[PDB]
RNA sequence: UUGUACACACCGCCCGUCAAGUCAUGAAAGUUGGUAACACCCGAAGCCGGUGGCCUAACCGUUGUGGGGGAGCCGUCGAAG
RNA sequence: CAUUGGAGAGUUUGAUCCUGGCUCAGGACGAACGCUGGCGGCGUGCUUAACACAUGCAAGUCGAACGGAAAGGCCCUUGGGGUGCUCGAGUGGCGAACGGGUGAGUAACACGUGAGUAACCUGCCCUUGACUUUGGGAUAACUUCAGGAAACUGGGGCUAAUACCGGAUAGGAGCUCCUGCUGCAUGGUGGGGGUUGGAAAGUUUCGGCGGUUGGGGAUGGACUCGCGGCUUAUCAGCUUGUUGGUGGGGUAGUGGCUUACCAAGGCUUUGACGGGUAGCCGGCCUGAGAGGGUGACCGGCCACAUUGGGACUGAGAUACGGCCCAGACUCCUACGGGAGGCAGCAGUGGGGAAUAUUGCACAAUGGGCGGAAGCCUGAUGCAGCAACGCCGCGUGCGGGAUGACGGCCUUCGGGUUGUAAACCGCUUUCGCCUGUGACGAAGCGUGAGUGACGGUAAUGGGUAAAGAAGCACCGGCUAACUACGUGCCAGCAGCCGCGGUGAUACGUAGGGUGCGAGCGUUGUCCGGAUUUAUUGGGCGUAAAGGGCUCGUAGGUGGUUGAUCGCGUCGGAAGUGUAAUCUUGGGGCUUAACCCUGAGCGUGCUUUCGAUACGGGUUGACUUGAGGAAGGUAGGG
């Protein structure tokens, strides 16, 4: 299936072993999942200072 | 899983004094933050839901609890509100409260909580401890002489005691003469707002 | 087996087979003498078959070899069969 | 056979038998012939409560009953009336009472001590 | 005033081939699996039914044995193949 | 002769109303993921591979049945006394069919509910009536020999029993004949007679403990039956031991269960047969209810134990830790042949988004054996692990304007963060340090003694305001707004949509809001959805009247007499285990949770009433309907 990789800022590539979840992409026809960031290979968006969970950005000091 | 912020900025967003007076509430007529001055459209939602904040945020209650008090209420026979009302006043930290031995609600609670009271004989820490009729609140003998208590039995006298309440000031025994009813609960919000929120 | 008092069990349960399978065919050898004098139609030798196979199966079902009720039911059918003889 | 046992009921660390009937083979907390009665020893004076007419019935059908359940059955006199042995019978003692209306009409007026142990309190923190 | 599918307002709206891409699906010489059975052939264990010239301490003996049993063997059924 | 219970919002248009779908606010979970994470209480924790399993443990016990003496233990010049307790191995009894696991199969009398067995069996236990008589032959152990790598196997000799086998004696066991009372057809039962028969065991420390057989009781199981709960007609025919009959056989027992013979049945559009899926239920979640979804823990029933089949033993067997055969696997082998089955507990590999310790104790409760002390118990009681759920508590409390700095915003006035801080005075729950220290045991043990949990809970003292706050959101639904950066880019979004240079919608910051040891996201279910409408919808034009009629099953029925009492209604009895749930009391410091009383268990069976209505039976009436006679219109 072809899933959305949500956030600014993009590590997977070929062969790169993810967490694949439901959520749909309105302006995306036949797009009906999302990749988990922070999980397996993909990480987490790099300038994240809010809404971290969603996008897997652990807590800076 | 107890609020330890200012209770300043809640009073002022939800209107009205929660605790106290004569205070910084004299910039009442608006909520705290930057955009507080500016004219409000207030839902349904936003009436009920400032009831309910009100009433949580007076008894230190949070929203778990509050919830499972609403239930307790909605089953019990009667008004809803009254019952809810009721049982909030029966937790004891507001006995204590209202019976004058603390300054506030949340110095009820912390002597409560450290345990320098007495119920009928068994020492209890609790301060969501639902006080029953006939009941015998004591402090504890070790700490009769606390300062918060002493300042207590200086000030009692202006407090007003309601009906519901017997207190021995100098010998600290609050004596419940019956578990409280509408009318003996200050009135200072809508509980009938906070039953119409919990349905939808 | 994985349990000694379950090869115990399967060294006695094989001697109680040898003596109920021995019992039994012992059993079925009296029957089938009844039925064949029957057949041939004799009144003394058929009698004589009969208490005999009677009398077996009674001895089998106390020692247990056979339930009581099956003992009872074979010879309700050896004696019904005699007395159709000797009518 | 028929046993007459303890049902464990209850939380951790807080059990409550119920004196039941049931054979040998079923599950300690399972379906039960009868229900007896109930024994809770975490409490004072553990509690004993058997149904003296039942139980009686269920010894003279033949019921088997364990060493607990003998135990309560000689404190409750029924091991005594069925199988008559010399036994002391000890019915079991009461955990004792406490009151609520009367200890608050008795504080209620206490007044006197209460407001006066109160002033004395007062001289205290005079002492604090 | 009448009609309207127009309201970006007839310089409107709108239909279908053809060309390009993408996705799902149908047909198709065939090809590749799976499941559930069927009819035959063979048929282990086993129970049952026979047979048992061989082997048999208790029973009975006319004390040379017989009774009864057992190994073995055959037949029906029979998993699998 | 009242109720405890029902909320919407966005979106078709230039605008409107309706119809209508889509989306959202709620609740929930055996959940997973992201960020974060203090403690305690009570629960819960392989939902996928019924996938393959290393290792330990999970079923033994009895010397008061027996020969005995391989250990320990007493008495003896090292062996010797089996001598006493004790005691491996062996016979013998009982248990091993329970407890524990899993949900593969099963659409079926499997399950729920209620009945029937005049078609049933039931060890141990209770009760009651008779008894416990007389003989005999072996054998394991041991000993010797042979074979085998092993697993082990076969001879010779020898030995005891509550092991095994003759006999006698015993009904309510077979057959048969009278006779009393009777049922529901087969029949049940009381009494008497004839005839043929069926048992046993001894042992002891003398306190015991046992044996056989009738009859009842209790317990457990078995079969039969009415009713009830999935989907599919793009499955229409199914069946030949199939349906019934008679005789025999078999079984605890009825029965095509089996067999021979005879007959041609049996099932099905009210859905047989076939396909799909699935263990069922008490319950759980949701819902105003009716319903919808579901079958984790706990409890009941069923099924299964490597796959397929089979019997054996037994009171009782899908025989999980039994046996036999076959298949697939793993292991040992000296190549001849052997051994094994974690869906027991813990654990490993594997699969997976995902689910724990190779723990302690038999102290408590339950179970097995023993006369008992006692032994066994991965049942169970506990502990470990994980915010997985629920509940409770903490991270401070009072005072403090001079409204301080600093961030952020600004109209450069100030506003805001904010009583927030600073500062002052307090308190010590939890954590940390230290002391005291349980209940569970009215148990058990002849006594002495005896708690796994456990120095645990609880509690005294001490420390410092300290060791203890995050997550999501802020355009509308929806509680909460501004600045800066970006410029249809980067990105956001559940829907409407946002971003094209003034973005409250992207990113960051200040401020705020909702929650809080959690907060969000995803998945799934119910709600909202009256969006399958029985409660509770519709079909002229919005989706929806068959092209039309005839007519079969079915549904439905004008007035009235009589009667039945099936529906319907009202009592009574039985049942609906427990837990859950509602509710009254009580206990845990409160709560969650736990105990206890009641209700509920919406039904079913039995029985007694009522007869208005529905229906059955039966009889009337003519108004509906049809017919006769006469009249009569017409491109039928
Ligand atoms: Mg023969
Ligand atoms: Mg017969
Ligand atoms: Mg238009
Ligand atoms: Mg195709
Ligand atoms: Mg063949
Ligand atoms: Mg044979
Ligand atoms: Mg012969
Ligand atoms: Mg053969
Ligand atoms: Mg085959
Ligand atoms: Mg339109
Ligand atoms: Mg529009
Ligand atoms: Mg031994
Ligand atoms: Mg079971
Ligand atoms: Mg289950
Ligand atoms: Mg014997
Ligand atoms: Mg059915
Ligand atoms: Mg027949
Ligand atoms: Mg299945
Ligand atoms: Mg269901
Ligand atoms: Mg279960
Ligand atoms: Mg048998
Ligand atoms: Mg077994
Ligand atoms: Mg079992
Ligand atoms: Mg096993
Ligand atoms: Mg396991
Ligand atoms: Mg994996
Ligand atoms: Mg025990
Ligand atoms: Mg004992
Ligand atoms: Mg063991
Ligand atoms: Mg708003
Ligand atoms: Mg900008
Ligand atoms: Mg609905
Ligand atoms: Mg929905
Ligand atoms: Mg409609
Ligand atoms: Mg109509
Ligand atoms: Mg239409
Ligand atoms: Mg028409
Ligand atoms: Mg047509
Ligand atoms: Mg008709
Ligand atoms: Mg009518
Ligand atoms: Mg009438
Ligand atoms: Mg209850
Ligand atoms: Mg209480
Ligand atoms: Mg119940
Ligand atoms: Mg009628
Ligand atoms: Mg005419």
């Amino acid at each position: 299936v072809t899933a959305y990789i949500p956030g600014v800022g993009h590590n997977l590539q070929e062969h790169s072993m993810v967490l694949v979840r439901g959520g749909r992409v309105k302006d995306l026809p036949g797009v009906r999942y999302k990749i988990v960031r922070g999980s397996l290979d993909t990480q987490g968006v790099k300038g994240r200072k809010q809404a971290r969970s969603r996008y897997g950005a652990k807590k800076e000091k | 899983a107890r609020y330890t912020g200012p209770l300043t900025k809640k009073s002022r967003r939800l209107g009205t004094d929660l605790v106290g007076n004569d205070k910084s509430f004299e910039r009442r007529p608006y909520p705290p933050g930057v955009h507080g001055r500016g004219r409000t459209k207030d839902s349904e939602y936003s009436l009920q839901l400032r009831e309910k904040q009100k009433a949580r945020y007076a008894y230190g209650v949070l929203e778990k609890q509050f919830r499972r008090y609403y239930e307790e209420a909605d089953r019990a026979q009667g008004k809803t509100g009254d019952v809810l009302l009721q049982i909030l006043e029966s937790r004891l930290d507001n006995v204590v409260y209202r019976a004058g031995l603390a300054a506030t609600r949340r110095q009820a609670r912390q002597m409560v909580s450290h345990g320098h009271f007495l119920v009928n004989g068994k020492k209890v820490n609790i301060p969501s401890y639902r006080v029953s009729t006939h009941d015998i609140i004591d402090v504890r003998e070790k700490s009769k002489d606390l300062p918060p208590i002493v300042i207590a039995r200086e000030t009692f006298e202006t407090r007003d005691v309601p009906a519901w309440l017997e207190v021995r000031p100098n010998k600290g025994r609050i004596l419940v003469h019956q578990l409280p009813t509408r009318d003996q609960i200050v009135i200072d919000v809508n509980e009938q707002a906070i039953v119409e929120l919990y349905s939808k | 087996p994985n349990i000694k008092s379950q090869i115990k069990r399967v060294k006695t349960n094989e001697k109680s087979r040898q003596r109920n399978k021995a019992v039994k065919s012992a059993l079925r050898t009296y029957v089938r003498n009844f039925r064949r004098a029957a057949e041939a139609g004799d009144v003394e030798a058929a009698t004589k078959a009969a208490r005999v196979a009677n009398r077996q199966l009674d001895k089998a079902a106390s020692k247990g070899v056979i339930h009581k009720n099956q003992a009872a039911n074979r010879k309700s059918a050896i004696s019904k069969k005699l007395n159709s003889l000797a009518a | 056979a028929t046993k007459i046992r303890l049902k464990r009921l209850g939380k951790i660390r807080t059990p409550h038998y119920r004196v039941v009937v049931m054979d040998s083979r079923a599950k300690r907390d399972g379906r039960a012939i009868e229900e007896i009665g109930q024994y809770h020893p975490k409490a004072d004076p553990s509690v004993i409560v058997i149904d003296s007419e039942r139980v009686q019935y269920w010894l003279g059908v033949g019921a088997q009953p364990t060493e607990a359940v003998v135990a309560l059955l000689k404190r409750t006199g029924d091991w005594q009336k069925f199988t008559g042995d010399t036994s002391p019978s000890g019915v079991k003692p009461q955990p004792e009472r406490p009151n609520k209306d009367d200890l608050f009409n008795a504080a209620l007026a206490e007044a006197d001590e209460a407001p006066r142990e109160a002033i004395t309190k007062k001289s205290e923190g005079a002492a604090a």
